[PDB]
């Protein structure tokens, strides 16, 4: 952790409401879906803390 | 986007003679409107040139002529400076900006993108060439299978917006073989509703109907015209392919269809003649089948062409029905039923007497329809001999320029 | 109008002798010109210019429709001309 070690550190958050709706549309471009499902009220739903 | 089918419907209407005054001048304020508006005015030039002569032909860049109804054919120097205006600011500042992009470092995301960037403007404007060759860049670099469909159906787009086929029919072809390539369910769905629309142009309602069953629980609308539009056009190519029970699982028992209703003149009379054809009705049928050459035939784009086709066939199907169902029948009895006259009816009778989808013979001394059944066996023997015959030709005419080689 | 290089297109086809013998020899049953004579003639229909190539020589396959040139006016007319006689009696 020292420097002059390492030269970066990225740190990552657990997804929001928006960043899920983009989490979830990519695993929904490989299976079905029907009209009248809107992805953001299962990000809603969803209250997640994993992609 | 949303802008180019809804634009191109109407204009296809102003266009035609067989709709009413009404409705003709009714679709040419909301043409006239958009093309100035959102910059439309590179593929207005195109537009004049194909009204020329049906309704349209008094132009500032074609034929002079008195024998239009239409103004909004006609130029207009507010027209121009629209055209010229929008083209200058947009344009400049696209330019500039997009070749940043592609300058700065980064090949695989940025500079892929930015030919997507120059395409959005191509397409929104119309000008099918220049579009091909951008969005040519993109797919020949690197990228996502995903993009690559996607990108390739807004081309595909722009030919049906033409009203020129042969321009889809080269591009979804290709595009096919990369949907196994990118394993994406989604977007064979999206593919699958542009090829509906491909077959439907081109006489072939036997594939289509596989398609648009498929179309109506899924598509999300992707520079394509309505849900309304589609349910439709699946109701119309679902009574010309399917067999009684079919036609009741797939049309009438349709979650989709029930649950969207009839909100539109085109789907509240098409609907109405699925049921007649299937409860035995026959009084209904015939005025039924009036209401649906008007108002759901002309109004099409893709089965205003196929209007002829899809009439004798109907027609044609319902004398069928009831003669499949019966050994003997009056021409009187016949003719009652269905609320036409006895001469009418024997007309019509014997002219479909001699395309084999009948089968009945008529006596005019006691009145009788007597039907037979020389379809079995028998049938199948007409197609092989035929087929074969053509087979032969095929292999004969292969072979024999090579052999010479 | 040429795409790729010259090498694949001289290996999808070398044009032949035998084709050079076909062409002239048949030219003399088509006279002096016969291959634009009937369509410089006839000028190429006298009707409506238009917009569409699917009276003639559509792009999708020929469907006997020719038969009837309009019979939806007609079925209109035969069934209103029932339709009196019925309903008035």
């Amino acid at each position: 952790l020292r420097p002059g070690r390492i030269d970066r550190k990225i740190e990552f958050p657990p997804p929001s409401v928006a960043a899920r709706a983009e989490i979830l549309r990519i695993h929904s471009r490989k299976m079905n879906l029907t009209r009248g499902i809107n992805l953001r009220k299962v990000a809603e739903k969803m209250n997640g803390c994993s992609g | 986007r949303v802008p180019n089918y809804e634009v191109s419907e109407k204009a296809f209407l102003l266009t035609q003679s067989k709709v009413s005054i009404e409705q003709r001048k009714e679709a040419a304020e909301f043409v006239l409107a958009k093309i100035k508006e959102e910059e439309m005015a590179p593929y207005y030039k195109y537009l004049c040139e194909e009204y020329l002569v049906n309704n349209g032909q008094s132009d500032l860049e074609h034929d002079e002529k008195s024998d239009s109804l239409n103004e909004w054919i006609k130029f207009d120097q507010e027209l121009y400076n629209e055209l010229c205006k929008k083209n200058e600011s947009k344009i400049k500042e696209l330019n500039e900006k997009i070749q940043k992009l592609e300058e700065d470092d980064e090949g695989e995301l940025e500079q892929a993108q930015a030919w997507i960037n120059l395409g959005e403007y191509y397409a929104q404007i119309g000008d099918k060439d220049n579009a091909e060759k951008t969005l040519g860049k993109s797919l020949s670099k690197a990228i996502s299978t995903g993009a690559k469909i996607d990108v390739m159906l807004t081309i595909a787009r722009l030919g049906f917006f033409y009203n020129d086929q042969l321009y889809v029919k080269e591009k979804l072809e290709a595009v096919n073989s990369m949907i196994e390539k990118g394993g994406d369910w989604e977007r064979r769905n999206r593919y699958k509703t542009y090829y509906g629309i491909h077959c439907l142009a081109v006489r072939n309602f036997k594939e289509a109907a596989k398609l648009l069953v498929d179309s109506l629980a899924t598509f999300t609308s992707i520079e394509l015209t309505s849900y309304e539009s589609i349910a439709t056009y699946a109701s119309v190519t679902g009574l010309f392919t399917l067999e009684r029970t079919d036609l009741k699982s797939k049309v009438i028992d349709s979650p989709e269809l029930l649950s969207l209703i009839s909100t539109t003149a085109a789907l509240q009379s098409i609907s109405s003649l699925t049921i007649s054809l299937y409860a035995s009705d026959y009084a209904s049928y015939f005025p039924y089948l009036l209401e649906t050459y008007a108002n759901v035939l002309i109004p099409c784009k893709y089965l205003n062409r196929h209007a002829d086709f899809f009439v004798r066939e109907m027609r044609r199907k319902v004398y069928a029905q009831l003669l499949e169902s019966y050994k003997t029948l009056s021409l009187k009895s016949m003719a009652s039923a269905f609320g036409v006259s006895v001469a009418f009816l024997d007309n019509d009778l014997g002219k479909f007497i001699p395309n084999k989808q009948l089968n009945c013979v008529i006596d005019r001394v006691n009145g009788i329809v007597e039907t037979n059944r020389p379809d079995n066996k028998n049938a199948q023997y007409h197609l092989l001999v035929k087929q074969g015959d053509g087979l032969l030709t095929k292999l004969q005419k292969y072979g024999a320029a090579v052999r010479l080689t | 109008m040429s795409t790729d290089v010259a090498a694949a297109q001289a290996q999808s086809k070398i044009d032949l002798t035998k084709k050079k013998n076909e062409e002239i020899n048949k030219k003399s049953l088509e006279e002096d010109d016969e291959f634009e004579d009937f369509p410089i003639d006839t000028w190429a229909n006298g009707e409506t210019i238009k917009s569409n190539a699917v009276t003639q020589t559509n792009i999708w396959e020929e469907n006997w429709d020719d038969v009837e040139v309009d019979d939806d006016f007609t079925n209109e007319l035969k069934a209103e001309l029932d339709r009196y006689k019925r309903e008035n009696q």
